[PDB]
Order: C-alpha cells, then structure tokens, then sequence
C-alpha cells in the first residue's frame, strides 16, 4: 500500500514521517473513495474481461492454442484463463491499495522462474495483460481508465 | 564431506592401521561402481530442468497447493519450491558420485526440519515431491544406475521425515 | 603509517549485472601500505589493470615511522 | 591394410532409407540449399542496403 | 541529483534572494509541463524491452559488432550491450521526470569515457544505439513529449562523445 | 581449459599445484592426440551435421518455422543456422581443452538475456543442439563419441 | 580424494559437475587398480624404508643425533622414526585418494607450529622424507615410482 | 588469463573460425611437450625454498643491499623481497605450465613496475635475482626442461627493465 | 618512542591527550637524562660485550659452530657477530625511546622469515641475546641494567 511504502522509508532513514511524506498520505486517503469504486467495477465485468481478453490474445498468438503452445487443450486453455482472472484480481487489490505492493509480492516475484519451469512463453502472457487492459479500459470511465491503466502496464512491465 | 575412498582412509587412520587387503577390497568395490556412476551423473545434469518439471506435474501443480491459500501459492512460494526441489537434485548427484550419504546429512539434512517447521513448508509433500524426482531419475539413468541413485534420493526422503 | 592512491579498471567477467557498478568498476582509492598487497592481487584475479600507483603517506626507504 | 568399418548392415535393402540425398528438390525453404559459407556474412534480415 | 523546483531555488539560494515573480514564472512552467511527462513515463516504462530491441535492429545487430571480432560478439558482450541500453533509456526518463540534465552527468556520464576506453567499448557505435533508442521513444511517446525526451537523449550521447 | 582451471585454483589458494593436479594435467597431454583427431573429424562434416541438425529441429518443432514462429522466412532461417554453426565451433573448441571454459565465455553467458531479447525461444535453441549431438554422434566412433557427448549434453543443460 | 575434491568446486559454484571433471573422475577410477597395487608395495616394505631412510638421514646430518639435537637418546631416535613411518602411512593414503587432501588434514597443516614447540628442526624432518622417497622409488617400478615421487614431494614441499 | 591450448582458441574465435590443420598443429606441439612441464613442476615445486635461498646468496645478500642503507636492509624488508621472490617462482612455474606469459602480464607485471618505483625498490638487482633463480632451476629441472622453464624467467627479467 | 605511541593512540580516539596520557610523557622526559646515561655506557662496551656474549654463545651452542651449523667458518661467525652487533645497536635505540617501536620495525618484523631463508637457527639467536643481556647488566648499575634488561627481554620474546 501506499502507506506501506511510507513506513518502510521513514524506517530506513530511521526518522518520523516527513511533511511531503505526510501529504502523500492525505492525497491517498482522499482519492480512496474513488479507487474504490473503479474496483468494484472491474469486480463484477470480471468474468466478461478475461473472457474478451483470452480471445484477443489467442487471435494475437495462434501459437498458443496450438498443438505446439502450452495452450493447447481444454484443460490448458482454462488454466490460462484461470491465470488471467489471478492477474486481473491482482490488479482490484493493487487499484485499491494505491500501490503495486499487493501485486508484486503474490504475482510477479519469481514469476519468470514459475513460468519457465511451465514453459509457459512470459511475452504471450504480457499480451493477455495487455489485453485485459483494452477490455477494461472499455467498461471504464476515461478518468477511471487512466488510473486503471498504470497498474496494468505495471504488470506488462515486470513480465515481458 | 567424506566419500567411499576417504571413509575407509579416516577409519583406519583412527585406528592408525596402515592400509590393508581387506581395506583395499572396500576400495576396489568402489572403483568397479564408479565408472557406471559418472555416466548416471551427466544423465542427470543434461535432464535436469525436465526431471524437476515432471516431478512437480506428478506431485505438487494441479493440486489444493498451488490453488490459493496451499504453502505453493503465489509465485514467490512456487519459485522456492522448484528452487528447493533443484538443490535436493544436485546434492543427490554428488551424493551418488560420491558413494556416501554423509555429504547429504552435512550439506541438505542438517537444520532442514526446523527450518520447514518455522516456514511452515508440508514435510510430507516435500518428500512427495523427491519420490516423484526418484522416479523420474530411474527413468532416465536407467536400471543399473537406478539402483545407486535411489539409495540418495531415499536417504533425503528418509531424513526429511 | 604509509598509505597509497591507486587507480584501477576491473571488468565482470563472469556474470552481468542490473544494478549500477560504475563505482566498483573505476575505483581511485587512498589503501593503506599493509592492505595493497592483498588488494593488488585481487584486482588482478578479477582481471582488472591497475592504471596507477602512488604512494601518498610515507617516505620511501624509511627505516622507521613505518 | 583394410578399411575395416562397414560392420551395420550395408545396405537395409531397397524398401528402407535410400534417395538419401533428397537435397537439392527446390528453393532452400528447409536448410539445404543455403549455403554454408554464405552464413560468414549474413547480413541485415531486412536487407535494405 | 537537481530538479527544476531545486534548480531554481539553488540559484536564488546563492543569491540569497527571497522566491520572486520571475522565478515563480520558471516554476510556474515545469508545473504545466509535468502531466506530460509523468505519461511519456508511464509508456516509456511498459514499451521498454521493446524500445531496446528495436534500436538494436536498427544499429547494433546485423552489424560487424555482432559478427566474431566485433566488440559485441559472444553473449556476454551482447548481453551487456543491452543493459547498458537499458541504463541510458532508465536514465533519460529520470531525467524528463525531473526536467533536468544533472542527474545524467552524475551518475551516468560520469566516469564512463574512461571506464570504455579501457574496455575497449566503442563510444561512437553507443551513441549511435543512443540516438536509435530516440527516434522509437519519440513515436511511442507523441510529438509534445518526444521533444522534451529528446534533449535528455542528446544530452546523454554528446556527454559519451 | 583444463590447465587454466588448475592453476587458477592452485593461485587462489596461493599454493604450487597438488599431486592430483598435475596428474589431471600428466592425463590430459595424453588424451590430447585422440581429443585433436575427434575434433578434426566434427570439422571436416560440420557443413553437414548443421544442415542435418537444422532439419531434424524444424521436423520437431514446426511452430518455429512458422509465421509466428521467430525462425520463419528464409534469412531467419539462414540465422538460426548460422546460430547451429556457432555452437558446433565452440563444442569443437571445448573437446580441444578438454573443458568447457572455452563454450561457457563465448556462448553459455548472458545468453538468456540475449535470446529473450530476440524473442528466440530457449528450449527450441538447445533441441537444435540435442539434434546436432545425434547427427555428430553418428559420425564419431562409440568412444569418441561419448566424450563429444559431455560437451553437447553441456550446452543443452546450460541454454535451459 | 579426487572425488571429493571435484564436489568441493562444484558445490562452491553451485553447479553440477563440469565434462571436464567428470572425465577427471573417470581417468581416476581406471588409475584406481594400478593406485592400489603401488600401495600395498610400500605398506609391504615400509619396516624397511623407515629403517634405510632414518640410516641416510642421520649420516646426511650429524647434527640431529648429537648432544645439542633433538634426535639425541635412544628414546628421541625412536620418536624421530616414529614420526617417518607416521609419514610414509599417510603418503599410502595419499595415493589411493589421488590426492593430498587427506594427508594434509593429518600431516601437513599446523606441523610447522607443532615442531617449533618440539624445537625439531623443519629442515632435517624434510631430508628424512626425501630419504624416504629414494628407498621407496628404487622398489616402485619406474611408471609407479612417478606416481609416488609426486606424493613424496607434496610432503616435502609442505614442510619447507 | 589463456594457455597454450586457449591462446589458439581465442585467435581463431574472433576470426569465427574452425580450428583447422595449422591450427591443430600448434595444439600438437603443445600436448607433446606437456608430461615434461608437469614433472618439471613437480621439482620446483619441492625444492622452492632452496632455489630462492641458493639464489639469494648468488646475487642479493652479502651485499650491500642488506647492509644499513639497502633497501634490502631490515628484517621487515628482507622478508619483503623474499617474498616477491617466491611469487616470481611461482608464478614462472604456472607459466611454464601453460606454455603461455600472459599470466605473467596479467597477475604480475601489471601494477609491479609502478609500486616498485614508488617504493624505490632498485629494479636491476631485482631482475638480477629473477635471473639468479632462474639459473639455479636449470640444473634441478634438466635437459628436458631448462629450455622451456627459461624463457618465462626471461619474460618476467625484461617485463621489469 | 612514548611520545609517538601516546600521540597514535589519541589520533585514532581523535581527542587531545588525556590527563593519563600526558603524565606518562611527563614521567618520560624526567627518566630520559638516566636513559642517555644509560645508552652511552653501552655503547662504549659494545665491543666487549659482543665479544663476550659470542663466546658464551658459542659455548651454550657447539652446533652452531660446527661444519653442520650455519656460523661455521670465519665469514659465517663473523656475520653472526655482526648479527649480535646489530641488536645491540637496536636495544640502545630503545632505550632512549623508551618503547620498543623503533626496535620492532627494523629488528623484530619479519626476523622469522629472515632467518627462517638464511637457515639460521632462530633460539640460537635468542640465546645470544640473551648472553648479551648478561655482559650488558654486569657493566651496568643494578637498577639501570633492570631497565636495559626489558629491552632485551623484549627482543628475546620477539624471536622465540
Ligand atoms: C495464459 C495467459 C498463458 C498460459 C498459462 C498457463 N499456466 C499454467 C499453469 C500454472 N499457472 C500458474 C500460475 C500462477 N500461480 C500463481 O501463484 C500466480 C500468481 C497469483 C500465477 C499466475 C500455476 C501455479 C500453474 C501450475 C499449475 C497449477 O496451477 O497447479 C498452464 C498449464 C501448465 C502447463 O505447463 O501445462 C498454462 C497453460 N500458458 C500460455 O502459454 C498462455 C500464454
Ligand atoms: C536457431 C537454433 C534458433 C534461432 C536463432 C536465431 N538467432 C537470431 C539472431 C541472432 N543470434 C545471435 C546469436 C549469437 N551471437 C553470439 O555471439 C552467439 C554466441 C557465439 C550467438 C549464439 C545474434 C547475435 C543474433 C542477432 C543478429 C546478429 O547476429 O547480428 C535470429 C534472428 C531473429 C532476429 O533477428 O530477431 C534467429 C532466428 N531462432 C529460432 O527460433 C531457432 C530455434
Ligand atoms: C552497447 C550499446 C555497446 C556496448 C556496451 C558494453 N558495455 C560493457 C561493459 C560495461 N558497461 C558499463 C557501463 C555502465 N555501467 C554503469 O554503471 C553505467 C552507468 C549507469 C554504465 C553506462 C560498465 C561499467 C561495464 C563494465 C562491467 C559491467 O558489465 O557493468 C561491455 C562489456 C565489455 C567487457 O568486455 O567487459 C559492452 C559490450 N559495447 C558495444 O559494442 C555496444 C556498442
Ligand atoms: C627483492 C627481490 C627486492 C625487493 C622487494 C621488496 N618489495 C617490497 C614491497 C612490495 N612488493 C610488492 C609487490 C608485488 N605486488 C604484487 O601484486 C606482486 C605479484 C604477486 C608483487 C611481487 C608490493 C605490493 C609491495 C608493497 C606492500 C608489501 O610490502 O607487501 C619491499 C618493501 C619496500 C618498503 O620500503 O617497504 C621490498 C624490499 N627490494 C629489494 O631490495 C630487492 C631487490
Ligand atoms: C648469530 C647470532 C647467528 C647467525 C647469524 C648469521 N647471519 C647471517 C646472515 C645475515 N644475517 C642478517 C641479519 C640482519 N640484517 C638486518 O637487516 C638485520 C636487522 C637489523 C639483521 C639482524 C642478514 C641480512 C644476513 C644476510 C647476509 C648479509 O650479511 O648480508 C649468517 C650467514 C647466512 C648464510 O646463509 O651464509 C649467519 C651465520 N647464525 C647462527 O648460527 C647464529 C646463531
């Protein structure tokens, strides 16, 4: 969370929260309500994103859902679905904590490693991202869209 | 660590004995075993990320503990166990080149429950998870091999629990 | 107690890093006399070359105040 | 003074293997047809110049 | 490191003058311009393994550098080519957040002639590389930020020759 | 080398070099002659076991010479050869020295980091090396063959 | 041992076995019949050695039997034969392992202190030992008396 | 550092090349000559502390250098240039070994002249000392050796002056 | 010299001479008029007490000089002289300074590695140290040749 990350600095530079610090706090506590309910609109068009989204990285990559990719099969192709919809979660959390924090300690810490050992290819996945980003960006308000935005191209970065 | 060579070394070096035929036929035991041993060895090596990601596939994925919640999930979690099962892999190697479990007791056993305790890792899956690598590894190596390389993987197992 | 100012250029030549190792990598640095020596051949191991050496503290061929 | 080797079977018989050198049906789409010593100077993939 | 905010309060620091409309003015500037930027970030963050490649295409690979006996040959070298890549492109867009130069003479620029001469890094082919990465940051970006990121791109490959 | 990684350890310990050592190194010399004549031998049929190996790897793997497929067309064809031919050199190289000194610094590092940037994918890569060991080993006597296999076998487990 | 040894590097690395030190390991276990056969003759001969080399030494430096030395009384003559044959055991040691790391343990590290509170001289104890190895090489066949010179060296280059 | 066997590997790899008959020649020449340089190690090896004491009496002490005023002079110092000499014999070993100087270059010569002109450490009696030693191994090592051991005594002698 | 030692240990603690420190330089500089007196009358004897102090040596050790020992033949017992010469001069140096600093850096730094390449027994040596200390203290009054005792104490301690 934002708050989170506030602490840590002020613990490492062993001192109280500093008046910037501060702000930064007060900026997050009023933009909370807002955060909140772009979040729950992402909950509820949930199931509708990672659908979309799979089919538009499955027209991107045919590889995939091939017999070659990783997709391939019923039992596959849900489990990457199933992979989207974690993402998507990751991304309400992180929305609402203000911070990527949620999301890079369950998602994209030793995800290169997960995904190596699966042989999942990491780039098609940063499309599914990208992907579900369009999709919801969509069902989003412009204003809501941008703030949306950030979380999912920080995921397409830690992953690409 | 102390190989099957060196075992027999310190053992009479105790006693102060110089070497003798009985020692000596310890020795040529191992020299015969050795050559079959180094051959299993690079098997192993080559197939490695494989025999890991066949293991996981027998035992731990597609279970309630990659599902969340499970001591496997998030990917953090998912990146030390495959991490953890590698180690038990290379140390089972040595181990069968060496002719001698010590190294696994200095090297992986020693702390090892404790440490699962306080982490709160599933002994009992863990030791799944080095049956399944056992199996894979039989595959592999082939049977000859198999036999001196089950004997490692059994004594970790052993150990864990 | 003697000291000396050494320039050095050292390379990694056996992995590559993220994280800025500019300072590691040209390194003008005060040593004292009783460390250069060890430092001398670690720099050599890692396959740096030492650019310059010059003695700072100290006088040469002091018998004492060494 | 003899070449020794030829111990496999010579030939299978005509029924297996043979025409074993295929190479050289049509343009490179696989390997053969490239050269090997083109490979020294490949070049830029687009090509442009 | 120095932003914009800071540079104009360094310079009436010395001054000893207490913050005036002029100055305001200045101040007033980067606060308009600095929307701009935190999105030019934010595209240049996600594209960025891609940005890195492109220019690559476009002036490292395919080259003589790549071939045996080119400075980027064998995969140590290329794969150190391309974080210094990366480096440049983190940097510049430090730079555009901060709207000042400094930032790059202290950490990048400095040391880094001798640090290549030494090595045997050939300036010329990374400036090159430097100028490719901004011509792609600049259609990534669009047209009111690339010129912003340009200056600091310009600023990196002058300090390297 | 093997004599570069025996003075190497020998310095590092700042010692003159072990009975072992210099037995490791007596062994060597010998081996040498033998090493010379399985390395001229890969030489002389390298033209052959690429291009043989090139074909083994795209009947394996169609995707990677397919339109998504990084090797697709025909100069990307030409490269994930020239690629092949790179790695026959260095395990060549590695059986002379009769260690994988030589390989490792040329071609096992940053070669992650390399391929990802080119989008090339890693197993693909080292199935075409798994490939050129079969073709190699079919020139080579049983014996020589073994011994060019650890350099092979080498290779493929470090691109994993 | 050499096996041991090989691990050693392995493990401080942090890899698996190197082609170039599972051959090692593979020349060694061939050595292996021959290794122990050059052993027994010494273990056969030692009563022997001990005695010719103790004779050589003591005529190579009056010194060490005389009033001032160390060696002087019977009691201190049988101390310093004792100390020969504690030598010639570990060479033996030495070469079925391969290597000195056993010997070394038990011989070679800390003897400098323990013969400097035992006022022995270092020098003399170093002629006793290449006395040793002149009694031993004339036994050892010429291939095998190589072999065992090494070992003999390692000794007397680690008492110096 | 390189070796014999690696100096032909690293000029034919920035060419790209194959090893070829040349080049398999020179690695022939080396292999044929390698169980001599072992044997001539082993000798140096045991009979270091000899070699750099009989050397020591041919050429530095009773001198004046170990009388007050030489550099030499002092037990701290003594010890010093004992010391250096012990290196040079062992790094000329681990040359000879190699069948390559670049060792030399790379872990001796490089920073040497530098810190001996600071310390003002007089260079002609230093090499005259490399030149003792290496007189005296000539005789322990024999004709199938003193040749090859020679020429890295000499490497080191003229890298100095 | 204690002026050095005091100013060294209160550079490192980066304060002004403590109360203690200063009335140790205090008790020094009284002392030093003795100490001079002292020197001189050492320094004037020094001739007879090496001389003196040889042939004790000589006595304590026959091996010394004899063919086997290091100081046999004029040029080799000349030296050892030279040798007992030097410490002298360096005891008299330590006098006057009142600490051995002086002392150690030219006499007992690196004195092992010396002897240790001359062959030079080091007790030896020590014992004619020892035999100077007795000619010295018979010279001197009793409680002056207690003070010149500890320098020589010192040295004896440093090789040992
Ligand atoms: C879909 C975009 C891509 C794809 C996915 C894919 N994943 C698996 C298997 C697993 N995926 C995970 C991932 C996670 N666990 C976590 O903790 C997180 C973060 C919250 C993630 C994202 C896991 C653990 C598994 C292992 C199996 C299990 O869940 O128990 C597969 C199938 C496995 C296989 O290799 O066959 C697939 C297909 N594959 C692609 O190529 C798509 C681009
Ligand atoms: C073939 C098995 C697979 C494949 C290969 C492939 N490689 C490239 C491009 C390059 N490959 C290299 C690699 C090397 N340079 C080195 O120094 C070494 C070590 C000695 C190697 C292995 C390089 C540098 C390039 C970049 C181009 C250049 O060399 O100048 C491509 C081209 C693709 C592209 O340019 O994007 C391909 C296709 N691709 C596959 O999919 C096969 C499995
Ligand atoms: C790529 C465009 C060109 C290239 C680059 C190249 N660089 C190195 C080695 C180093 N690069 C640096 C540079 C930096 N380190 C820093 O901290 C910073 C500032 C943030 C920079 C810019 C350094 C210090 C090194 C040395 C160690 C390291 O890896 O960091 C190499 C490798 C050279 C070698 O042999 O070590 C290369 C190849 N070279 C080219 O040919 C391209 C044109
Ligand atoms: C002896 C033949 C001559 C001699 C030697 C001498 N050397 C020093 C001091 C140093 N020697 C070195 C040298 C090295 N650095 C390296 O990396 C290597 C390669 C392994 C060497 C040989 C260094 C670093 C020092 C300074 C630090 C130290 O003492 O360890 C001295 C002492 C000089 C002084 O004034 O203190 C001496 C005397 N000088 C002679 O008179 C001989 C001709
Ligand atoms: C006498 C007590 C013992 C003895 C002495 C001995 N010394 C040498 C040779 C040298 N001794 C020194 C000593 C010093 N030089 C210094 O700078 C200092 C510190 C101030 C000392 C004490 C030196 C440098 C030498 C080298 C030769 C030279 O004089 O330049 C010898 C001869 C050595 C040889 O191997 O021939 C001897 C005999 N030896 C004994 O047995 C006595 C117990």
């Amino acid at each position: 969370s934002v708050l989170t990350k506030a602490i840590v600095n002020a613990d490492a530079e062993a001192r109280y929260l500093s008046p910037g610090e501060l702000d930064r706090i007060k900026s997050f506590v009023a933009s909370g309500e807002r955060r909140l309910r772009i979040a729950q609109t992402l909950t509820e068009a949930r199931e509708r994103i990672v659908k979309q989204a799979g089919d538009q990285l499955f027209q991107k990559r045919p590889d995939v859902v091939s017999p070659g990719g990783n997709a391939y099969g019923e039992k596959m192709t849900a489990l990457c679905l199933r992979d989207l919809d974690y993402y998507l979660r990751l991304v309400t959390y992180g929305i609402v904590a203000g911070d990527v924090t949620p999301i890079e300690e369950i998602g994209i810490i030793g995800v290169k490693e997960m995904y190596n050992s699966l042989q999942t290819p990491i780039p098609a996945v940063a499309e599914g991202v990208r992907a579900m980003k369009n999709v919801a960006t969509s069902l989003l308000s412009g204003d809501d869209a941008a703030e949306a935005g950030f979380y999912f191209d920080y995921l397409v970065g830690a992953m690409q | 660590m102390q190989d099957a060579i060196t075992a027999v070394i310190n053992n009479y070096d105790v006693q102060g004995k110089y070497l003798d035929g009985a020692a000596l036929d310890k020795l040529k035991a191992y020299f015969t075993t050795g050559a079959v041993r180094v051959r299993a060895a690079a098997v192993i090596s080559s197939n490695a990320t494989t025999i890991i990601k066949e293991a996981a596939a027998k035992a731990l994925i597609y279970s309630d503990l990659t599902r969340p919640g499970g001591n496997m999930y998030t990917t953090r979690r998912y990146a030390a166990c495959i991490r953890d099962m590698d180690y038990f892999l290379r140390y089972a190697t040595y181990a069968m080149l060496a002719g001698d479990p010590s190294i696994l007791d200095e090297r992986v056993l020693n702390g090892l429950k404790e440490t699962y305790n306080s982490l709160g890792v599933p002994i009992a899956a863990t030791v799944g998870g080095i049956q399944a690598m056992k199996e894979v590894v039989g595959g592999l190596v082939g049977p000859d091999a198999a036999k001196e390389a089950s004997i490692y993987f059994d004594y970790l197992s052993s150990g864990l629990s | 107690s003697r000291y000396f100012k050494v320039t050095a250029c050292i390379p990694s030549l056996k992995r590559v890093r993220t994280g800025r190792e500019l300072q590691n990598t040209f390194f003008t640095k005060l040593v004292p006399y009783e460390n250069w020596f060890t430092e001398q051949q670690r720099i050599q191991k890692a396959g740096g070359k030492v650019l310059s050496v010059k003695l700072f503290t100290g006088v040469q061929g002091a018998n004492t105040g060494v | 003074i003899d070449s020794i080797k030829i111990e496999d079977p010579v030939k299978p018989g005509d029924f297996a293997n043979f025409l074993d050198m295929a190479r050289g049906i049509e343009s490179r789409t696989g390997v053969w047809s490239i050269s090997y010593e083109s490979l020294r100077t490949l070049g830029p993939p687009e090509g442009g110049m």
